[PDB]
RNA sequence: CGCGGCACAUCCACCUUGUGGUGGGUGUGGGUAGGGGAGCGUCCCUCAUUCAGCGAAGCCACCGGGUGACCGGUGGUGGA
RNA sequence: GGGAUGAGCUGUGGGUAGGGGUGAAAGGCCAAUCAAACUCCGUGAUAGCUGGUUCUCCCCGAAAUGCAUUUAGGUGCAGC
RNA sequence: AGGAUAUGUCUCAGCGCUACCCGGCUGAGAGGCAGUCAGAAAGUGUCGUGGUUAGCGGAAGUGGCCUGGGAUGGUCUGCCGUAGACGGUGAGAGCCCGGUACGCGAAAACCCGGCACCUGCCUAGUAUCAAUUCCCGAGUAGCAGCGGGCCCGUGGAAUCCGCUGUGAAUCCGCCGGGACCACCCGGUAAGCCUAAAUACUCCUCGAUGACCGAUAGCGGAUUAGUACCGUGAGGGAAUGGUGAAAAGUACCCCGGGAGGGGAGUGAAAGAGUACCUGAAACCGUGUGCCUACAAUCCGUCAGAGCCUCCUUUUCCUCUCCGGAGGAGGGUGGUGAUGGCGUGCCUUUUGAAGAAUGAGCCUGCGAGUCAGGGACAUGUCGCAAGGUUAACCCGUGUGGGGUA
RNA sequence: GGAGCUGUCAACCGAGCGUGGAUCCGAGGAUUUCCGAAUGGGGAAACCCAGCACGAGUGAUGUCGUGCUACCCGCAUCUGAAUAUAUAGGGUGCGGGAGGGAACGCGGGGAAGUGAAACAUCUCAGUACCCGUAGGAGGAGAAAACAAUUGUGAUUCCGCA
């Protein structure tokens, strides 16, 4: 299990979709739009997984 | 439902799409209204209208354009009303 | 036996020179019980993509196609 | 055709219940079923027995013998 | 337990015969602690950012053009999103509707928690010595007979349970440690109570499904445990779909009606309450060819002749014609005539068999699943190592977990 | 809660109600025929016939309404037969039980088909079924326990062994 999840993120990070980000909303209220523009600002692409954590 | 009996709607989808009528009758159970000079109907003797989905109508604001309708919080006295969006009042 | 098509196994030469293909010889290819190998069609799910009220599915007819289960094209009927 | 004042026939009400009843005795009758009723359950009883078992092509391809068997129309091992 | 060294939650009153020491008991008050509990039981209040039983609000397109009966479709544009769950609306709708995210909401009743009231318990025995005496659950234990149950089917048969008989001991006791004995070790039977971790769903809410979709799924989408069958216990069915809207065909005609024709509604009546689509068996009507001198597992190969529709020629050249016809060729239908030819399945040494099964069509109807099972193989990971089980933490399929 | 409504098959009507808040939803209360454990007595369940007390009605019988009246067990009281002590029994007054429910628990009774290629020991299986009796769970539970020269320390359930 651990051997696949690993082969498939080095596959994203040699094709080079791997993205860092800070955190997606500068303020402390949710806000959808500012946060899509945000995510089409990095990416044009349909599919996106969105790795946070647990207290965002 | 929020629209009523008394009410004057526009309507916005089937054949009569943009006419504006009121309301006759109104069934809640079924959804549907009675709204003046719509969908006419031919039928036998021995030209009505019949009742449309209250999804296609909507109320017209009493000030112009149509609307969807809101609630603001009377009661104040001594319970709650029925307003507008788009210029709010009613 | 002649001429043409197909398949299995093997030999001889190349392309990854047996993962498998390419070229030529040679041998083989009746089959019940039964063993082994490779496929067709139906339905549901996921991923990608593509058609559909300018007409999907289903059904009917005709014209074609493949070594087999079977497939396609056109038209009619139909209505998701 | 037999009996037809009798060991008669019959109505109404009641009793005996399944290895139990009742039987002037035939294994008769006990709800069109009786050498052990019927219903549900055990239960999808079990059957060395009969029947059935659904698409395709390619390669190979038997046995009906020996031994043993509460065995001989079954099975185990060998042979193929 | 009872004896010798040692002393009083605090006070008051009463009693323990009288004056005293030492006390002890009861009652009251003062304190401390506990409480609806296994460890004692009820009830009255009052208060919850507590819960359950109704609910409410809740962002954003009347957008242009095309097709269309209808836009929720196509194509241009605008927007919301803590809401792109789901469903409805005249066809695939986040912005039309019910809703969804989110957030509010309880007279009263019930439940849970708190604080009080209330209720109860605690009124010196602690420590040391003595080691004489008493107590430590009786028709019990033990033993024997016959059984049951334990891995243990009576066996060398321990431990546990029943009936019958016999029948103790109180710690220098008694029971167990797989016959039994000695030593050692462990424990203290014959009295009671005790949460949690575990099992289940008639039922009520909320979700979900590589579950079914009307011969399926519950027997039951339809009057369903109904109709019907049986004296009875019992057994036990079949029956869904017009259309977006009923706009369900006014009026005329034939007819006793039923039914139909014309009009009319509808996008459609090639949707007419016998109604979505509408297959097959089966039943007609019309039409092309063949068939009344022939012996036929009903086909197959050879094959003339007719009929039909396309085409290369010589012609009606009227020809811009179009094709009448002729000759050839080709589709398709039919098949005069010639040869060959013993249905399918099962089961058999051997079946066309006069052995079995099948009237026909449509639907349904048979090697599946479970388990760190066993053996053998293909493939992938790690490798002298490989791997976790229960379980714990996570919205998941993820991370831990060495027994 | 806020404008329509008088449930459905299932329409046709008739007649009405509703912003002075209807229909509808929630909670509490009232009423609640007869049968059924059925319980005054009887009975072919849904019927029949009473007694007592209190009211209603009649000129008076007739008639009506509302309560109570089964049996067993426990407790408290009065009485104490044959018969003397007394007891059995009897009267009174208070409490309780009975019946139903899909599964799950505990205690007791307990098959056969089947497998053993026959069959009786054995298996199936302490299963099906039956009886008693629960609770939201139950049962078990605080060593007259294991272990073995070290030690663990009530019970239950899960995984190994
Ligand atoms: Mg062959
Ligand atoms: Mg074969
Ligand atoms: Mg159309
Ligand atoms: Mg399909
Ligand atoms: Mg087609
Ligand atoms: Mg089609
Ligand atoms: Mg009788
Ligand atoms: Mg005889
Ligand atoms: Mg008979
Ligand atoms: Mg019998
Ligand atoms: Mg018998
Ligand atoms: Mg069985
Ligand atoms: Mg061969
Ligand atoms: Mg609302
Ligand atoms: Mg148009
Ligand atoms: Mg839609
Ligand atoms: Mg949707
Ligand atoms: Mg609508
Ligand atoms: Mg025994
Ligand atoms: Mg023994
Ligand atoms: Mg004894
Ligand atoms: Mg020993
Ligand atoms: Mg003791
Ligand atoms: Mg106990
Ligand atoms: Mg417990
Ligand atoms: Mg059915
Ligand atoms: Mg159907
Ligand atoms: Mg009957
Ligand atoms: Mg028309
Ligand atoms: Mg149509
Ligand atoms: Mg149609
Ligand atoms: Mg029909
Ligand atoms: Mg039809
Ligand atoms: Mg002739
Ligand atoms: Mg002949
Ligand atoms: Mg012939
Ligand atoms: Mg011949
Ligand atoms: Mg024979
Ligand atoms: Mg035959
Ligand atoms: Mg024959
Ligand atoms: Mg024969
Ligand atoms: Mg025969
Ligand atoms: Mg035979
Ligand atoms: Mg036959
Ligand atoms: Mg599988
Ligand atoms: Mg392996
Ligand atoms: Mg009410
Ligand atoms: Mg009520
Ligand atoms: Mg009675
Ligand atoms: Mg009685
Ligand atoms: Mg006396
Ligand atoms: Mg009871
Ligand atoms: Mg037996
Ligand atoms: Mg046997
Ligand atoms: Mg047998
Ligand atoms: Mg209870
Ligand atoms: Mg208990």
């Amino acid at each position: 299990i651990a051997a696949a999840l690993r082969g498939a993120l080095s596959d994203r990070a040699r094709n080079g979709r791997i993205h860092a980000i800070t955190e997606l909303v500068e303020g402390q209220n949710p806000s959808t739009k500012s946060a899509r523009a945000f995510l089409a600002s990095l990416t044009e692409r349909k599919q996106v997984l969105v790795v946070i954590g647990r207290s965002d | 439902m929020k629209v009523h009996k008394g009410d004057t709607v526009l309507v916005i989808s089937g054949k009569d799409k943009g006419a504006k009528g009121k309301v006759l009758q109104a069934y809640p159970d079924r959804n549907r209204v009675l709204v003046e000079g719509v969908n006419r109907i031919k039928k036998h003797t021995a030209t009505q209208e019949a009742p449309i989905h209250v999804s296609n109508v909507m109320v017209v604001d009493s000030d112009g354009k149509p609307t969807r309708i809101g609630y603001r919080v009377d009661e104040e006295t001594g319970k709650r009303v029925r307003i507008s969006k788009r210029n709010g009042k009613d």
